[PDB]
RNA sequence: GCGAAGAACCUUACCUGGUCUUGACAUCCACGGAAGUUUUCAGAGAUGAGAAUGUGCCUUCGGGAACCGUGAGACAGGUG
RNA sequence: ACGACCAGGGCUACACACGUGCUACAAUGGCGCAUACAAAGAGAAGCGACCUCGCGAGAGCAAGCGGACCUCAUAAAGUGCGUCGUAGUCCGGAUUGGAGUCUGCAACUCGACUCCAUGAAGUCGGAAUCGCUAGUAAUCGUGGAUCAGAAUGCCACGGUG
């Protein structure tokens, strides 16, 4: 995409939020290469999470989502082979995808029954901030504003 | 050219010819003919005369034991003799690097400490103490000095019945005792087809002083790893794959170096080497 | 009970925790667990063990622990005795339930070996 | 292939009249309970040769047993090897 | 083990297994005829089936009866 | 050759078919057999006459061979022996009847085949291939074409090679692939080495 | 998981043993079996050995076509 | 003769390494149950209902219908509940046992099926490859092809993504 750079591909939403948001999210965890089953043990955690934002499953994810997703980042491309430090602006398609992937990626193959719990686990604690995802946002953020010496 | 087939050892390379000293041990300057080429001082040819010049139309050159870029120089070797003093800086690398190869080729080593004499009882012992991680590692020393050529005899009797080679760096006295060795010098040296020699209590010695100053050849990966069979067992020590004889977890090799079991000298040589062919 | 497949199968999705356990297998240590009826889906101890344990008895007439073991045992060397193929396999350390010998024969002949 | 592996085949059929009798493919319409009737499941003082299984496929035009395929008689090489051109009623890739 | 509904025998074998009866268990015979089964009838020798040279005589040991004359013998040759 | 062609897709799309009898599946390798068992003899029997194209059909289901020759009156023969003998064959080795049609070609310089079978039937004579290739290809883009290829593999000149010399001759593509391509080979197989001939004659494009 | 869309043997070639050698195949010719048939036995089978049957047109029921091999070359053979 | 025939053996051996795969590991995961939407493939030696049984294997028997005529043959993921609770587990399945069943002349070597018994490693893969960016990754079924007998594969097959 060195001619014309890009994000992602069919995705698949909700029948009752139609959020792309959790759309792009549900589906991350596809490489199941079927979200017809995916998108069911979060929703636990995000019911939970939906106890725990005061709102619904929804705006579960929402509360944990926007404080998961980076607001700036470091980018790389490598031109010329150079390693690229400057401060930059996470673009959205990244802000959102890497974001959801985050609190996915946290939350994993573990050591006991059921994702739901496993997922609750993971979902209120990014929605709190102290999350693993939002402290991607606030680790990236850390390197930004501080490196700017190398091209 | 043709004359009348004869079997000869060549002698000596004769620059242009060689020089073949026959079955009788009559040594002729021949021609080396156009069609042959697999030829090298210590083979056994069919030389001819003319109807000296001769030409050479058969050679022997048996296996492999030693080589430079890779292109064998003779054959029988059954021993190389790692000859050396530190001129004109040396390394443990580059003792190993022959070593190494020693061990590769299934040539002998009878590690050579040359100057045993110039070393004061700390420096000799010190000497002494890394010709000793050779040794230990299992190839013998003999003292020597290149000068006094001593342990003369220690190695003459390695000589005898095989053939042997003097190997090292700038004329570290090599030169010397090979011309005790021979009792007449041929060779003084300080800071592929050559010229061969006989032994009287039996074996032979081959010798060229270019070699001498050093520079190195062109190698594969395994025979700097058959320098070391150590490594072997330490392959199987960590996994049915070690990572690589060299650091990883779980890089048994490296784990005994870690551990000493090991010496630290056979890692390094494998990479001077392993960066050399490389 | 136990039910000679020798423990108790319980808690678990629980007959199924005598497949391997020995003796009864699958079959066997489902047939005797729901001959006292006791779940399957939860456990099985959490009933009264003298109606599993005539069971464990019951199956004290299948072929069980350490004689079925033993049974696997002395039929794999009746095979040798004769000497066979199966025999031959098992005489030459060679899987008798199999796994090629070039490649990664492994949890017969040890899971890995150069 | 060769003449053989094809010219084997051809071969095998004689005996039966000089010497044997006939049951071609009439010797195990008894040997399970079709309803094993022992009647064709038991003489071999008499050849041992041939079988189904002992039969093949052999290439018509190498007489290769195998690399052989149920559609053409032959295998896959002359198989292909003759399909491209046409000369035949109908054929494609095109995208396929 | 697994049952292939029906074993086998062989006739120009079989009537060898009573050659080896009526000339008993006298030393191994050569067939080099496999599709046969081992019994407790192939008792009346132990009996030598081709194992692309080697005709190995299989023992009548009739624990191997559920196995051809090749379960017992020899075919392939190894490390 | 090398390549999976120019055709090296080419199959039936676009194609006018040979055999162009509607057998059906259950005999259609055998329509074919009898197809190609009279393409196979067919291109025997004439191999003088000139066949520059057969063709199969089986009007209901009762084979019918037609002949593009570069003359039908080679074909027929004198007295209609040489079309009588087709019938006996491709009645009986098409078994669906013989017809045997004759026609006559529009140009033998447009076939990829005439042109090469020409060329080696000229090489052979003790011509050289250019010669004979030349003479071809030449006057097949004359007008016997507008394009001709040849594009060659196996021994040439009896080197220790078998890569693309060719004698493409006028406009003729091998890419632009709704290409009227005559394509063909021959080949002297040589008793040196091995020469192919590959010629193909560019008839136009579709 | 390379050419089997199949390597049990077979296939099969290749081991390995066993066969054959105008060759296993071929082709004519003779020749016999017409063709071609009916059936037994024995050998690992290769094949080894038995008895049976029918030959239509032309016609050494050989031939020719039968249809095969042999045998023998001519001729035949090779994924040798 | 290498021609060439056969028998029977040979691949596929085994310290093995390796590739190139296959597979676990699980968590909704394994496990029980409940329970819809696929498609695409295949038929007349045929495909093959019923039927019948067999868990099945198998086994016994068998219509329709050359295929929008019947039938091979059917999605499953989907979907509705429990269970268990990454436990070498119901994971996970090696390993084996023990026997059914199958195909092929016979599989006994070097052929294929159920049950039963047995149930490693494996817990996510060190070092170390590639792939891939959508219907890809990735995933559910599904299937063909041809092999006498065998589709980790190919060849196919549509769902879901």
């Amino acid at each position: 995409p060195r001619r014309r750079v890009i994000g992602q591909r069919k995705i698949l939403p909700d029948p009752k939020f139609g959020s792309e948001l959790l759309a792009k999210f549900v589906n991350i965890l596809m490489v199941d290469g079927k979200k017809s089953t995916a998108e069911s043990i979060v929703y636990s955690a995000l019911e939970t999470l939906a106890q725990r934002s005061g709102k619904s499953e929804l705006e579960a994810f929402e509360v944990a989502l926007e404080n998961v997703r980076p607001t700036v980042e470091v980018k790389s491309r490598r031109v010329g082979g150079s390693t690229y430090q400057v401060p930059v602006e996470v673009r959205p398609v990244r802000r959102n995808a890497l974001a959801m992937r985050w609190i996915v990626e946290a939350a994993r193959k573990r050591g006991d029954k059921s994702m739901a719990l496993r997922l609750a686990n993971e979902l209120s604690d990014a929605a709190e901030n102290k999350g693993t995802a939002v402290k991607k946002r606030e680790d990236v953020h850390r390197m930004a504003e501080a490196n700017k010496a190398f091209a | 050219l043709f004359g009348e087939p004869d079997e000869g050892i060549v002698i000596s390379r004769f620059g242009m010819h060689a020089d073949v000293e026959s079955a009788d041990g009559d040594v002729h300057r021949c021609n080396i003919r156009r069609t042959i080429r697999s030829l090298v001082t210590g083979d056994r040819v069919v030389w001819r005369p003319g109807k000296v010049k001769g030409i050479v139309e058969a050679v022997h050159e048996r296996t492999s034991v030693l080589t430079r870029p890779v292109k064998p120089i003779a054959a029988n070797i059954d021993q190389i003799v790692i000859v050396s003093a530190i001129l004109p800086e040396l390394s443990l690398n580059i003792i190993d690097r022959y070593l190494v190869a020693c061990e590769t080729l299934q040539i002998e080593p009878i590690i050579v400490l040359n100057k045993i004499d110039l070393l004061d009882d700390e420096g000799m012992a010190f000497v002494n103490e890394q010709m000793d991680i050779y040794r230990n590692i299992g190839y013998r020393v003999l003292m020597v000095s290149s000068h006094t050529q001593d342990g003369l005899k220690p190695l003459e009797e390695a000589l005898t019945g095989r053939i042997s080679i003097f190997a090292g760096q700038s004329g570290v006295g090599k030169s010397s005792l090979l011309n005790a060795l021979l009792g007449l010098q041929k060779e003084i040296l300080t800071n592929t087809a050559a010229r061969l020699y006989h032994f009287p209590h039996g074996g032979d010695v081959i010798d060229s002083p270019g070699v001498r100053e050093f520079g190195l050849w062109h190698l594969e990966p395994e025979q700097i790893t058959q320098g070391f069979v150590e490594f072997h067992d330490y392959l199987g020590l960590c996994k049915y794959r070690d990572c690589k004889h060299d650091t990883d977890p779980g890089c048994a090799i490296r784990e005994a170096v870690e551990e000493g079991k090991i010496a630290e000298t056979r890692f390094e040589n494998y990479h001077r080497i392993l960066e050399s062919m490389a | 009970a136990r039910i000679a497949g020798i423990n108790i199968p319980d808690h678990k999705h629980a007959v199924i925790a005598l497949t391997s356990i020995y003796g009864v297998g699958k079959t066997r240590s489902k047939a005797i667990l729901a001959a006292a009826g006791i779940a399957e889906d939860v456990k099985i101890s959490e009933l009264s063990e003298g109606q599993i344990d005539t069971l464990r008895d019951e199956v004290a007439k299948f072929v069980v622990e350490g004689d079925l073991r033993r049974e696997i045992s002395m039929s794999i060397k009746r095979l040798m005795d004769l000497g066979c193929y199966r025999g031959l396999r098992h005489r030459r350390g060679l899987p008798v339930r199999g796994q090629r010998t070039k490649t990664n024969a492994r949890t017969r002949k040890g899971p890995r070996k150069p | 292939a060769k003449q053989s592996m094809k010219a084997r085949e051809v071969k095998r059929v004689a005996l039966a009249d000089k010497y044997f009798a006939k049951r071609a493919e009439l010797k195990a319409i008894i040997s399970d309970v079709n309803a094993r009737w022992n009647a064709v499941l038991k003489l071999q003082t008499l050849p041992r040769d041939s079988s189904p299984s002992r039969q093949r496929n052999r290439c018509r035009q190498t007489g290769r047993p195998h690399g052989f395929l149920r559609k053409f008689g032959l295998s896959r090489i002359k198989v292909r090897e003759a399909a491209m051109r046409g000369e035949i009623p109908g054929l494609k890739k095109a995208s396929w | 083990r697994s049952l292939k509904k029906g074993p086998f025998i062989d006739l120009h074998l079989l009537k060898k297994v009573e050659k080896a009866v009526e000339s008993g268990d006298k030393k191994p015979l050569r067939t080099w005829s496999r599709r046969s089964t081992i019994f407790p009838n192939m008792i009346g020798l132990t009996i030598a089936v081709h194992n692309g040279r080697q005709h190995v005589p299989v023992f009548v040991t009739d624990e191997m009866v559920g196995h051809k004359l090749g379960e017992f013998a020899p075919t392939r040759t190894y490390r | 050759g090398q390549k999976v062609h120019p055709n090296g897709i080419r199959l039936g799309i676009v194609k006018p078919w040979n055999s162009t009898w509607f057998a059906n599946t259950k005999e259609f390798a055998d329509n074919l057999d009898s197809d190609f068992k009279v393409r196979q003899y067919l291109t025997k029997e004439l191999a003088k006459a000139s066949v520059s194209r057969i063709v199969i059909e089986r009007p209901a289901k009762s084979i019918r061979v037609t002949i593009h020759t570069a003359r039908p009156g080679i074909v027929i023969g004198k007295k209609g022996e040489d079309v009588e003998k087709l019938r006996k064959v491709v009645a009986d080795i098409a078994g669906v009847p013989a017809q045997i049609n004759i026609a006559e070609v529009r140009k033998p310089e447009l076939d990829a085949k005439l042109v090469a079978d020409s060329i080696t039937s000229q090489l052979e004579r003790r011509v050289m291939f250019r010669r004979a290739m030349k003479r071809a290809v030449q006057n097949a883009m004359r007008l016997g074409a507008k394009g001709i290829k040849v594009e060659v593999s196996g021994r040439l000149g009896g080197a220790e090679i078998a890569r693309t010399e060719w004698y493409r001759e006028g406009r003729v593509p091998l890419h632009t692939l709704r290409a009227d391509i005559d394509y063909n080979t021959s080949e002297a197989h040589t008793t040196y080495g091995v020469i192919g001939v590959k010629v193909w004659i560019f008839k136009g494009e579709i």
